[PDB]
């Protein structure tokens, strides 16, 4: 039963796979074709495997610069996740000395584990889901146009252009879900492509609060 | 004895009700869903719905789940809607400023 | 009992004049009261009070919408060679072919007066020759007409003539049009947003 | 003043104010509200404000 | 090399015009031959028909640099 569950645990699994992919950590393109009869192949069924760590990721090194820099990925099995929980994940970071770690619940999570997520370890970064989130990739949506993350360098080039400062740009908010998607810290600039009528596209700069 | 009839079993609480639209031009003569209530979230989480085509026509839903980049294209989506299914010609640039 | 009801549908609808101009003046209010300050600088940038920017460009292109000859567009291409054509008819020139017409218009958009436009305007011009360069070519397949104008009918050449001095003139003339649409420094464009949404 | 019944002008209301600011006129709105309606000269001190 | 557009825009024209035709109103010299006209403002357009108009402007960028333009020498079109 619960076929949908097993198509669930399939799509959270493709998505944040690509997620990871165009964040720049390791991914390769043999796991991206994967398909659902492979996954089933790969995996268990729901009522025989259940929800506890069975095909969850931690090889997302940061392929891209260093591969020191690296994502855990947890499935936590219970519905509501607690403080106990928090610190069982807490060791399992700390003993492992891996920077990043990708946390998704069923069905939220305690105020005090709420409370702990954002000061529980100034050198580690937890970024929060619920399964909800992630059954489509929002940059596959029609309504969103494409962000890329933008460089130092470029920075000063671009408020060289119209001499400015960056208080004078405006604005997108850390809690927006693109911003979560691609888990920017704030006091950088995101670059957006508008599309228009035409070829030509318009371009646009966005600075993170 | 009275109360847990009106329980809720099956479906999304947030919904009223849907109705499936249908057309008939020669390019398809096919079906679409239209939906009423304030919760997209839930709407694109399921099996059969092509989600990533998905569209709110209040703006605070779409800003809260596509983020405000979004929210600016549905402003100037709706308000061009609402002035041209009455016919009044507004040139687009006075509106994109507004957004 | 007719008189009786049709005075009732009269009344409902003069009810209204009045009172649908109770909200229509609050908009006229809010509106204006939030976004008459915002005006266009000579960086093209659309800039606040504080001098913080709204717009990179205003509109995308910085083009004023009391300009646009066309549906939102700055020109209409068929009706300026039209004109063009009516009020320069040389009798003296001999028409293009297609391969001329290319090369022609080639010749005259390299020179650095052309390069200074929007690019994007530039190649739309393109796309509109390369299209009247296909009529004319099937308009001289159908009746096969020799491009050495020797072909006794004469008149076979009226039927689709362009003359090299109409096609200068047709681009010195789009270069005009599009140059003197631009928004103009200092306007205020807050203001003639909300006046064009709440009338 | 306010009315005919007392020779008061005519009212340039807000309304007016705004037609005004979008055709971009920055001297005859000053002119229109401020030097022909009810300038005045008034004393400041610099020190205390 | 200054970037600003070639193009004189409207309301300068309008500003120009102002302060020149009350420049004409006191006793400043005129220096366009007037066939009769009594009107200052029709002398100031006179004087900006002929290019003798004696005033610059300096177009002011939004960091505080500028552009200093001739009045004679700017792009003018009805
Ligand atoms: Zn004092």
């Amino acid at each position: 039963d619960d076929e949908e569950e097993t198509y669930r645990l399939w799509k959270i699994r493709k998505t944040i796979m690509q997620l990871c992919h165009d964040r720049g950590y390791l991914v390769t393109q043999d796991e991206l074709d994967q398909t659902l009869e492979e996954f089933k192949a790969q995996s268990g069924d729901k009522p025989s495997e259940g929800r506890p760590r069975r095909t969850d990721l931690t090889v997302l090194v940061a392929h891209n610069d260093d591969p020191t820099d690296q994502m855990f990925v947890f499935f936590p099995e219970e519905p509501k996740v607690g403080i106990k929980t928090i610190k069982v994940y807490c060791q399992r970071m700390q003993e492992e000395n891996i920077t990043r770690a990708l946390i998704v619940v069923q069905q939220g999570m305690t105020p005090s584990a709420k409370q702990s997520l954002v000061d529980m370890a100034p050198k580690y970064i937890l970024e929060q889901f619920l399964q909800q989130e992630l059954l489509i990739n929002i940059t596959e949506h029609e309504l969103v146009p494409e962000h890329v993350v933008m460089t130092k360098e470029e920075v000063t080039e671009l408020l060289a252009r119209y001499k400015l400062r960056e208080n004078q740009l405006p604005r997108i908010q850390a809690g927006d879900p693109v911003a979560r998607y691609f888990g920017i810290k704030r006091g950088q600039v995101v670059k957006i492509i508008r599309p228009s009528e035409t070829a030509g596209r318009y371009i646009t700069y966005r600075l993170v609060q | 004895k009275e109360d847990l009839p009106k329980v809720v079993v099956q479906g999304i609480p947030e919904v009223s009700r849907a109705v499936i639209h249908i057309d008939e031009q020669s390019g398809k003569e096919k079906y679409k869903l239209l939906v009423e209530g304030d919760n997209l979230r839930a709407v694109m989480a399921t099996h059969g719905v092509k989600g990533t085509r998905t569209t709110s026509n209040n703006t605070y839903e779409v800003e809260k789940t596509l983020g405000i980049e979004a929210a600016r294209t549905t402003i100037i989506n709706e308000i061009q809607y609402t002035m041209v299914n009455h016919g009044m010609s507004i040139d687009r640039r006075h509106v994109m400023l507004l957004s | 009992t007719e008189f009786f009801f049709h005075t009732m549908a009269g009344r409902e609808g003069l009810v209204d004049t009045a009172v649908k101009t109770a909200e229509t003046g609050y908009m006229q209010r809010r509106l204006v009261k939030s976004l008459e300050d915002l005006c266009s600088q000579y960086d093209l940038t659309v800039r606040s009070s504080t001098g913080d920017i709204i717009q990179f460009i205003y509109g995308g292109d910085g083009l004023d919408p009391a300009a646009m000859e066309g549906k939102d567009e700055p020109l209409e291409f068929k009706r300026v060679l039209d004109n063009i054509k009516a009020v320069f008819p040389c009798p003296s020139e001999p028409a293009l072919s297609k391969n001329e017409l290319i090369l022609t218009t080639e010749s005259i958009m390299k020179k650095s007066e052309f390069l200074c436009c929007q690019d994007s305007f530039l190649q739309e011009i393109k796309k509109f020759i390369k299209g009247v360069s296909e009529k004319i070519k099937k308009t001289r397949d159908k009746y096969g007409i020799n491009d050495n104008g020797t072909t006794e009918p004469r008149v076979l050449y009226q039927l689709d003539r362009i003359t090299p001095t109409q096609v200068e003139k047709f681009l010195e003339t789009c270069r005009d049009k599009y140059m003197r649409a631009q928004m103009e420094p200092g306007s205020a464009v807050g203001a003639l947003c909300a006046q064009s949404i709440g009338e | 003043t306010e009315g005919r019944s007392r020779d008061g002008g005519l009212r340039l209301g807000e309304m007016e104010r705004d037609c005004l600011i979008g055709y971009g006129a920055s001297m005859l709105l000053l002119e229109r509200l401020m030097i022909s309606s009810d300038a005045f000269e008034v004393d400041v001190c610099g020190q205390c404000g | 090399k200054r970037i600003t557009t070639p193009y004189m825009t409207k309301y300068e024209r309008a500003r120009v015009l102002g302060t020149r035709a009350l420049q004409i109103a006191m006793c400043a010299p005129v220096m366009v031959e007037l066939e009769g006209e009594t009107d200052p403002l029709l002398i100031a357009m006179k004087e900006l028909k002929a290019r003798k108009i004696p005033i610059i402007i300096r177009r002011y960028l939004p960091d505080g640099s500028y552009e200093d333009w001739g009045v004679d020498e700017l792009i003018i079109t009805d």
